[PDB]
RNA sequence: UCAACUUCAG
């Protein structure tokens, strides 16, 4: 049934209990952004990481 | 032009159910009553932890989140409890919360269980549903858990630790007669607990002319709230919610003329 | 401050620069012990 | 770890049912029938119980930091 | 621009301190750049 | 700090 509008989906749900895992990869450690931050001695370029 | 008069007929009603059946009624009020079961019915639950000692293997964080997790009993004050940004006294007061403490340690060398009879209420009308016992830590000899707690009013949007409720089934044509859902094979489909038909006849003939109604519920109570007054607070809340938009309609309305 | 010993499980009180050893049982690694000030934890 | 409160699916409170499911798997129950004894009834629920791992006995055997 | 003498190396340009950083550690010690120690070799030899 | 290495992601 769907949960907005309470009526019956017409395609019957595949649905059942199935075992997941929770990857190490999350978003939290990959989001970045740079705005003119440190930047390396040698190239005076931006550092990376 | 005008709203139909709906009517309910209880089939079931047990301390942890409410079986009911509400005819006359549009798809979308019978729906959205069950989503307010669901989230927008007021319950009492622990949101604010403090540990002064936790020397047992979970984590504070850990603990923090069973303590919440553990149902209340709400049934009255609830509605007299006012929400802690509604209260006028700075953080949490007698009004808007209830403190629970929890001081336990194992002397003894066999395991201690720390359940939810451990926590002691300043008021006596909410306490964890105790009258087994929610298993909150398992502590071993030397290892110590001490921390307060306060319990505030709110629902289920703002977190399931505020759903008053456990599972709402929710089913109406329980023959398919609008077609609602098209069945590949009709006959491999089991049969509705609600369903009328006769055991030939897989789906009941296609209604041209009919609308969803006479909408079956089965509410379960957490145990907080009685799954009576779950149901009576949510028609309530949905009602109070019309209203308020009501309200604020007719200002704008005023202040656009 | 005041360090739980990591064996024997007994608070030695170390001043700053002294070794980290434990009386009565010599084991060379102490914990700082928990904090006295209180955080507030959201049942959430 | 320690068995959840309440059911991820639905939320019933299943927290208080562990002891119980074992001591009744103790008596000679199936796991079915101690999960049905119990009053679990959804497969959401009886999954809590039947997968549930508890670690906590482990992790009680090592002495505590601080006696 | 180019004389086939000149591609016979009678001087050696020395590139600036830009080129071959100090490597800084904590202040207690700065490592030198490739180029510096290479450099600190052919004066070495160049005055033997 | 910089070089090196390995392990991962798509
Ligand atoms: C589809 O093409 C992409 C891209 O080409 C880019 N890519 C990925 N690895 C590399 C690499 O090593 N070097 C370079 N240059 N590019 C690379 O990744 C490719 C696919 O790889 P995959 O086949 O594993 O994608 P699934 O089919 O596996 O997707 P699921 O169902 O998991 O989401
Ligand atoms: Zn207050
Ligand atoms: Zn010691
Ligand atoms: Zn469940």
């Amino acid at each position: 049934y769907n949960g907005f509008t309470g009526r019956k989906i017409t395609s019957q749900i595949f649905i059942g209990p199935t075992y997941y895992q929770r990857l190490k990869h999350m978003v939290d450690d990959k989001i970045h952004s740079r705005a003119r931050g440190p930047i390396q001695i040698l190239n005076r370029q931006p550092m990376e990481g | 032009p005008y709203a139909n008069q709906p009517t309910v007929r209880i089939t079931e009603l047990t301390d942890e159910n409410v079986k009911f059946i509400i005819e006359n009624t549009d798809l979308a009020v019978a729906n959205s009553i069950r989503r307010v079961f669901i989230a927008e019915v007021p319950i009492i639950a622990i949101d604010w932890v403090q540990i002064d000692a936790n020397s047992s293997v979970l984590h504070d964080e850990f603990i923090a989140h069973r303590l919440g997790l553990i149902p209340l009993t709400s049934d009255d004050i609830v509605d007299k409890l006012q929400y802690s940004r509604d209260c006028t006294c700075e953080e949490f007061c007698p009004e808007c919360s209830v403190e629970f403490t929890l001081d336990v340690r194992c002397n003894e060398d066999q395991t201690r269980h720390v359940t939810s009879r451990d926590l002691i209420s300043n008021s006596p009308r909410v306490i964890p549903v105790t009258s087994d016992d929610i298993l909150i830590v398992k502590l071993r000899k030397g290892q110590e858990l001490r921390l307060r707690a306060y319990a505030k009013k709110g629902f289920g949007k703002e977190h399931a630790k505020w759903n008053p409720t456990a599972g709402v089934a929710f089913e109406y044509d329980p023959d398919n007669a609008l077609r609602h859902t098209v069945y590949p094979k009709p006959e491999e489909w089991p049969k509705s607990e609600y369903s009328e038909l006769d055991e030939d006849e897989s789906q009941a003939p296609y209604d041209p002319n009919g609308k969803p109604e006479r909408f079956y519920y089965n509410v379960e109570s957490c145990g907080s709230l009685r799954p009576e007054t779950i149901v009576l607070s949510a028609l309530s809340g949905l009602k109070k919610k019309l209203s308020d938009l009501q309200t604020q309609l007719s200002h704008e309305i005023q202040s656009d003329v | 401050m005041i360090y739980i010993c990591g064996e024997c499980h007994t608070e030695n009180e170390i001043k700053s620069r002294d070794p980290i050893r434990c009386r009565e049982c010599g084991y060379r690694i102490m914990y700082k012990k928990r904090t006295k000030r209180l955080v507030v934890f959201d049942a959430r | 770890m320690i068995i959840p409160v309440r059911c991820f699916t639905c939320g019933k409170i299943v927290g208080n049912k562990w002891e119980a499911y074992l001591g009744l798997l103790q008596a000679e129950y199936t796991e079915g029938d101690a999960l049905d004894a119990l009053g679990l009834k959804r497969y959401c629920c009886r999954r809590m119980l039947l997968a549930h791992v508890d670690l906590i006995e482990k992790l009680l055997n090592y002495a505590p930091l601080e006696k | 621009y180019a004389r086939p003498e000149w591609m016979i190396v009678t001087v050696l340009p020395v590139p600036p301190l830009s080129v071959r950083p100090a490597v800084v550690m904590q202040g207690s010690a700065r490592n030198q750049d490739d180029l510096t120690h290479k450099l600190a070799d052919i004066v070495k030899i160049n005055n033997q």
